[PDB]
RNA sequence: AAAAAAAAAAAAAAAAAAAAAA
RNA sequence: UGAGAAAAGCCUUCUCUAGCGAUC
């Protein structure tokens, strides 16, 4: 595995991810690209950043974990993009994803939980 | 080096000299700067903040610095050219005035013929237009100096007395103007 | 309570010895003035050992050892010299303290009283150590934050791009500068020959051949014959002869030709230094961002990064930004600057600026997080574009 | 709107030493160009007449959002020593940096690799920021690069914010200076109140020999947020 | 009063060109109207009081 | 004006409540043999942790042999012991302070004369004795409180 | 004495040594113009100024363009102006509301002279 | 609060400036 | 408030910090 790729998420983990975005696309909560992740990071509505390690070149995304840092903001890696395809409700590979700050929703309690693991894996 | 040294003309030699601080230990400097400043020059070189520079930077910076020394050279014979016009075409203003007060003065009026039309009350306020119609429009005092102020008598004389040697320095000026555009004979006798 | 504190510094390393001190009561309103006013901590505090480090890379390989823990040979040597061998030295780091242990026979203690002691000493060190050292305490500490730092992350020093933004802003202030001094140039000439403006269309141009003919008196047989040279071809310098044979110009002195000649060497010589510069940012470019420079050129992909203000700050922009950043100087709208095979008709000429935005983009963040810059991407995103050019041309 | 570029505006001196107002239509905080003519993340410069203000963020910045509240005192002032922890990128350490001026120094720690590079860059072409790539959990692996320095601001964002500063500043501080925390409620423990966070930290650091003087909320810009303000063994009076 | 000035004494007025009457008019009426705007806030104020 | 409070209701009190205990409010408590963290569970129905200042703490231990029983009682890990650095041992003073400052604390106390402060404090609760039970005031999730 | 005159001359080392300018009825005219913005727009609301006289130490500038900012933030070199009293003389939405304000005052003041 | 005086502006208003009552 | 109030120049009495000093 490219070092760069340093949040690597396990088996058990990445599941909890993909049935995260799938419930957070059915809420209107998701902005798919990698351009339209690193608008939420600008204007700071991202609750946290999921990005696809198999990309051919893998610098395209490696200025999302630099805005990541400066906005304390957890990412994670997964090792597939057509699986990251499917949970996003696109018929397309997609290399990166955000999920937005929403007042009120019920995704909360999931969501606390999700950032809490990330910044586990970190140590 | 740029601390210590304050002549950018001699900064300017010294880089072409010297490329980097390793050849400042071995090299000599006293022919650009004195050997004391030398010391101190050599005693910075050691001691040092500076990142290393590649090759084809420093190259660079001569060729930069190599444009400089040419400008400021090429300046010099400039200067002494219009030394050697002004004393040829009007003499006695450059004996009374100086090399560089005159020719700004004719640069003003934009010709000696057309200078020479002037009053001698002109001639005094040439250089200060801007104050002198600021002073006109809200009935204030009007300004003295004019372009004179850099003249050499003018520079010398006490701030007190430099109102009185303003007008007597553009009063006996405007005599050598009229002379030297209407003089078919060139001499600084009367300048004198 | 005597007892040996080391006090490392990026100077050097410093040996003390501790003569009193009020221990119970050291943390009070009355008693911490031991340590505070320099004249008491001269009473209880010497420096019985100071062995300064000798080079810049000598600092650096004992910070790696301070921080990993371990005893240096430098630090060693200090200890075993002048430490007699029932010995208490005082450390701030309990793993250096150990490894002391393990390595000679003294006691380590790194709390309690030890503490106090070790900022007193901090804030008194320029005062103890002075004059000792030719480097200056506090240079010391600057100088050694940067190569500690620049070796954990493993910078590259080739990989920098204050240059670029420098060279970009003097090419502006030498095109102009040079323009300025060309017109002045053709004016005191033309007093002498005036047709001389009409056949030569390039400012710079016309600098040599001034050089060339110092009067169109003497212009004739071998000197027509260099001048046809000089000029691109030699129906021209044939009617330049005749030119100077038929003029209206006037003679001019001396003194005047001899100014005129240095002056229009001397714009000669800036224009050479102007075309240097713009070999040297070419060379740089291939060396920061080569794949940028294979998609754009580089001219046009140096003011990008001019317009971003550093590499960097290109690459975190999204692609929607980066069009805007070439709007004033239409650097994507006006293609032949840049030059592409094949053309872009006026109906999608947005598109092809908006198609050619994202490829920028995405090779300028190739060029910043690669382990090792290369141009081939570059290459291959330019060659997207033209099958995008002929696919809006042809319709295919 | 806003302030558009190409408008007349003036520049007066804040009431801290260093910070500076931008009267215009808007009002914006700007602080005094170390290095004129550049942008370290794109914000709004005003030339004055050989002088450059650049203005401060105070959504991106915490520092500048605490001064847009009223904070009573930053203790950030010309010639003085700043030791910065959680650097990051360098967006605030900047402004920082030209608060101190020439005479004064900023540690920037920064543990991470990524944004460890964007301070080499940027204390390239400033004088007086000294980078310190380090882990700030473990003050004695640096103890080499700094010296007593005057004001620590934290900006760590960890669970054991209160620790990671207590060993710094016996270390490092000298007696009678002053630190500034800011404090994110969500991180210390998402499970009790915010309200009740703010209590337990300010409890810890009278434990640790500190004194703590006052806190104030940063509400119109950040939620759940907290800036306190105190002096480490104060000066008997 | 003293309204009266000999003739030999007076001097001629000021007369101002075209574009600094446009400046000067325009602060004037700024002026009355901030100042009947803060008029207007004293009362409600005192009202409320 | 502090974001806590929405007008006079206090969001950020949760259903972990920080107590601060008065001096007269043990003495009471044990002379009427209600157990001081069992009787406060009963009150609201939820996890409640006392605490005891130092200027509390000092005023039991003056008061001399007569009320030990009261000091090794006021001694219990359960407790949280939190410390002030205030020139003195006078501690209505220091509750009211504690109590202005951070607005995260329910007031225990029986003395008549505090509670008429602490109720100038906007959006603070106050705990006193009724009967042989505990009582709370200006508290919406009182839920199992004495009902009169 | 004379120590004191020097020192009052200048903001001070803490910030970086300002100098106070020199008073003139342009700057004069800026100043009042800008202690008098609450009224320029009715829709906008701002807080009381800071000080009642003008400030001693000041500084007048304009704002540098930026590149990211062609269209977003950026005023068309013609609309440009050299003070901030010629700004105001040159908008159409300012002049407009002004002059409808101004109108009415003097009317419900002749309602009241008569 | 109020009777004045000195300036500008708009088709009266606005800034300063004194006395008197309270 | 009522050694009336306001301004300039000379002596007298004292207050703060900041280095400096304690290393024999
Ligand atoms: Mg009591
Ligand atoms: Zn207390």
């Amino acid at each position: 595995v490219n070092p760069k790729a340093y949040p690597l998420a396990d088996a058990h983990l990445t599941k909890k991810l993909l049935d995260l975005v799938q419930q957070s696309c059915n809420y209107k909560q998701l902005r798919k690209g990698a351009n339209e992740a690193t608008k939420t990071l600008n204007r700071g509505i991202s609750e946290f950043i999921v990005m696809a390690a198999d990309a051919e070149p893998l610098e395209i995304i490696l200025h999302l974990p630099l805005l990541c840092e400066d906005k304390n903001v957890p990412y994670v890696f997964v090792r597939s993009k057509q699986a990251l395809g499917r949970a996003c409700g696109v018929s397309r590979p997609v290399i990166a994803c955000s999920v937005t700050i929403k007042e009120g929703s019920q995704l909360k309690q999931q969501i606390q939980s999700i950032q809490q693991s990330i910044e586990r894996l970190l140590v | 080096l740029g601390k210590i040294i304050s002549d950018n003309l001699t900064y300017c030699k010294c880089l072409q000299k010297v490329g980097d601080r390793k050849n400042y230990a071995s090299a000599k400097l006293s022919e650009l700067l004195p050997e004391e400043v030398e010391a101190e020059v050599k005693a910075a070189a050691e001691i040092s903040m500076g990142t290393e520079v590649s090759e084809e930077d420093i190259c660079n910076i001569l060729h930069l610095c190599t444009q400089v020394i040419e400008i400021s050279e090429y300046r010099t014979q400039l200067y002494e050219y219009l030394q050697n016009r002004m004393m040829a075409i009007a003499p006695n203003v450059t004996v009374m005035v100086g090399e560089l007060v005159g020719a700004r003065l004719i640069a003003h009026a934009g010709s000696l013929l057309n200078l020479a039309k002037h009053a001698a009350s002109t001639v005094q306020i040439l250089g200060a237009e801007k104050a002198l119609f600021r002073a006109l429009k809200s009935r204030r005092d009007t300004p003295k100096y004019g372009l004179i102020y850099h003249a050499s008598l003018v520079g010398q004389t006490s701030p007190k007395h430099k109102g009185k040697i303003s007008r007597m320095l553009a009063a006996k000026t405007v005599l050598a103007i009229r002379y030297d555009a209407f003089g078919e004979d060139s001499s600084s006798a009367m300048g004198v | 309570v005597l007892l040996h504190v080391l006090f490392e510094h990026a100077v050097g390393y410093a040996l003390l010895a501790l003569k009193e001190v009020e221990e119970i009561s050291l943390l009070q309103p009355q008693v911490e003035e031991s340590v505070l006013n320099l004249g008491k901590f001269h009473s209880i505090v010497r420096l019985v050992a100071f062995c300064p480090f000798a080079s810049s890379q000598v600092a650096l390989e004992n910070a790696n050892a301070v921080s990993e823990g371990v005893v240096h040979e430098d630090l060693r040597l200090l200890l075993e010299t002048h430490l007699p061998s029932k010995v208490l030295l005082g450390v701030g780091d309990p793993k250096i303290g150990a490894a002391i242990q393990e390595e000679l026979g003294y006691n380590c203690q790194t709390g309690g009283v030890i503490a106090e002691i070790l900022r007193g000493v901090r804030l008194h060190f320029h005062n103890l150590v002075k004059g000792l050292t030719d480097l200056s305490a506090c240079k010391a500490q600057l100088g050694l934050g940067h190569s500690y730092s620049r070796a954990k992350v493993k910078f590259n020093v080739n990989r920098v791009d204050n240059m670029i933004i420098q060279s970009i802003s003097l090419l502006d202030q030498l095109d102009k500068d040079i323009n300025t001094f060309s017109m002045r140039v053709r004016e005191w000439y033309g007093y002498h020959f005036p047709e001389l403006v009409k056949i030569i269309n390039d400012n710079a141009t016309y600098c040599r051949l001034a050089q060339f003919i110092g009067n169109r008196r003497e212009l004739n047989e071998d000197k027509l014959e260099k001048l046809e040279e000089l000029t691109m071809d030699g129906a021209k310098a044939k009617a330049i002869l005749d030119a100077s044979r038929s003029s209206m110009g006037m003679d001019i002195s001396a003194i005047d030709l001899i100014n005129i000649e240095s002056f229009s060497s001397r714009v000669v010589s800036l224009s050479e230094y102007r075309q240097s510069l713009h070999t040297y940012l070419r060379s740089k470019m291939s060396q920061v961002a080569p794949s940028l420079s294979a998609l754009i050129g580089e001219a046009v992909g140096a003011r990008l990064i001019a317009h971003a203000g550093s590499l960097t700050n290109l690459a975190k922009y999204p692609a929607s930004t980066v069009q805007i950043l070439g709007a004033e100087k239409a650097l994507f709208r006006a293609l032949k600057h840049s030059t592409f095979i094949g053309r872009a008709a006026a109906k999608n000429k947005g598109r092809i600026s908006r198609y050619l935005a994202n490829k920028c983009s995405i090779a300028s963040r190739i060029d910043c997080f690669s382990e090792v810059p290369t141009s081939v991407f570059g290459e291959k995103l330019r060659e997207q574009v033209e099958e995008r050019l002929s696919f809006y041309e042809t319709g295919e | 709107r806003g302030n558009q570029s190409g408008k007349n505006v003036m520049v007066e001196p804040h009431r801290h030493e260093g910070v500076f107002i931008c009267r215009g239509k808007e009002d914006a905080l700007v602080t005094k160009n170390l290095v004129p003519g550049e942008s370290v993340y794109g914000e709004k410069r005003v030339s004055i007449s050989k002088i450059e203000y650049r203005a401060w963020n105070p959504f991106r910045s915490k520092l500048a959002a605490a001064i847009l509240g009223g904070v009573d005192q930053i203790h950030i002032k010309p010639g003085a020593k700043v030791l910065y922890l959680g650097a990051a990128s360098g967006t605030t350490v900047s402004h920082v940096s030209d608060i101190v001026g020439p005479d004064g120094l900023v540690y920037a720690v920064e543990f991470s690799h990524r944004s460890g590079r964007d301070l080499i860059n940027l204390a390239k072409k400033r004088t007086n920021i000294i980078p310190v790539i380090e882990d700030a959990r473990h003050p004695h692996k640096y103890r080499m690069l700094i010296a007593m320095v005057d004001v620590i601001f934290a900006d760590v964002a960890q669970p054991d914010q209160t620790r990671i500063v207590a060993l710094n500043a016996h270390t490092f501080l000298r007696n009678g200076g002053h630190f500034v925390i800011s404090i994110k409620a969500n991180c210390i423990d998402s499970t009790a109140s915010a309200e009740a966070v703010f209590a337990s930290e300010v409890k810890k650091m009278q434990q640790e020999n500190m004194k703590p003087q006052e806190q104030l909320t940063l509400e119109p810009y950040e939620r759940d947020h907290a800036v306190v303000v105190g002096v480490y063994r104060p000066p008997p009076k | 009063k003293a309204g009266k000035v000999p003739k030999d004494r007076r001097r001629p007025a000021v007369i101002r060109e075209p574009h600094e009457r446009k400046i000067l008019a325009l602060l004037d009426a700024l002026s009355t109207v901030h100042s009947q705007k803060m008029k207007k806030a004293k009362e409600q104020r005192h009202l409320h009081n | 004006h502090p974001s806590c409070l929405f007008f006079q209701y206090n969001t950020q009190l949760g259903p972990p409540y920080h107590i601060l205990v008065d001096t007269n409010f043990i003495n009471f408590s044990i002379k009427a043999k209600l157990d001081l963290v069992q009787s406060m569970m009963d009150c609201l129905y939820a996890k409640c942790i006392p605490c005891i200042t130092d200027c509390v703490m000092a005023e039991i231990e003056k008061l001399g042999q007569k009320y030990r029983v009261a000091l090794r009682i006021a001694k219990d890990p359960r407790f949280e012991r939190l410390p002030c650095t205030h020139k003195g041992t006078y501690a209505d003073d220091c509750l009211v302070q504690r109590v202005t400052q951070h607005k995260c604390y329910i007031v225990a106390t029986v003395d008549r004369d505090l509670k008429r402060r602490i109720r100038k404090i906007p959006g603070v609760p106050i705990m006193y004795i009724s009967n042989h039970r505990y009582n709370i005031e200006r508290m919406p999730d009182d839920y199992g409180a004495p009902r009169f | 004495k004379k120590r004191r005159k020097e020192r009052q001359k200048t903001a001070g080392d803490g910030w970086f040594g300002m100098k106070a300018p020199e008073m003139t009825n342009e700057l004069k005219n800026d100043l009042k113009a800008l202690k008098m913005r609450a009224s320029m727009d009715p829709k906008r609301f701002y807080k009381k100024n800071d000080r009642d006289g003008f400030p001693k130490y000041f500084q007048i500038g304009t704002i540098v363009d930026n590149p990211a900012d062609f269209y977003h933030s950026r005023i068309p070199k013609k609309q440009r102006k050299r003070t901030i009293v010629e700004e105001l003389l040159a908008d159409s939405e300012f002049r407009r509301y002004n002059r409808r304000k101004y109108s009415e005052i003097m009317a419900e003041k002749a309602a009241n002279a008569a």
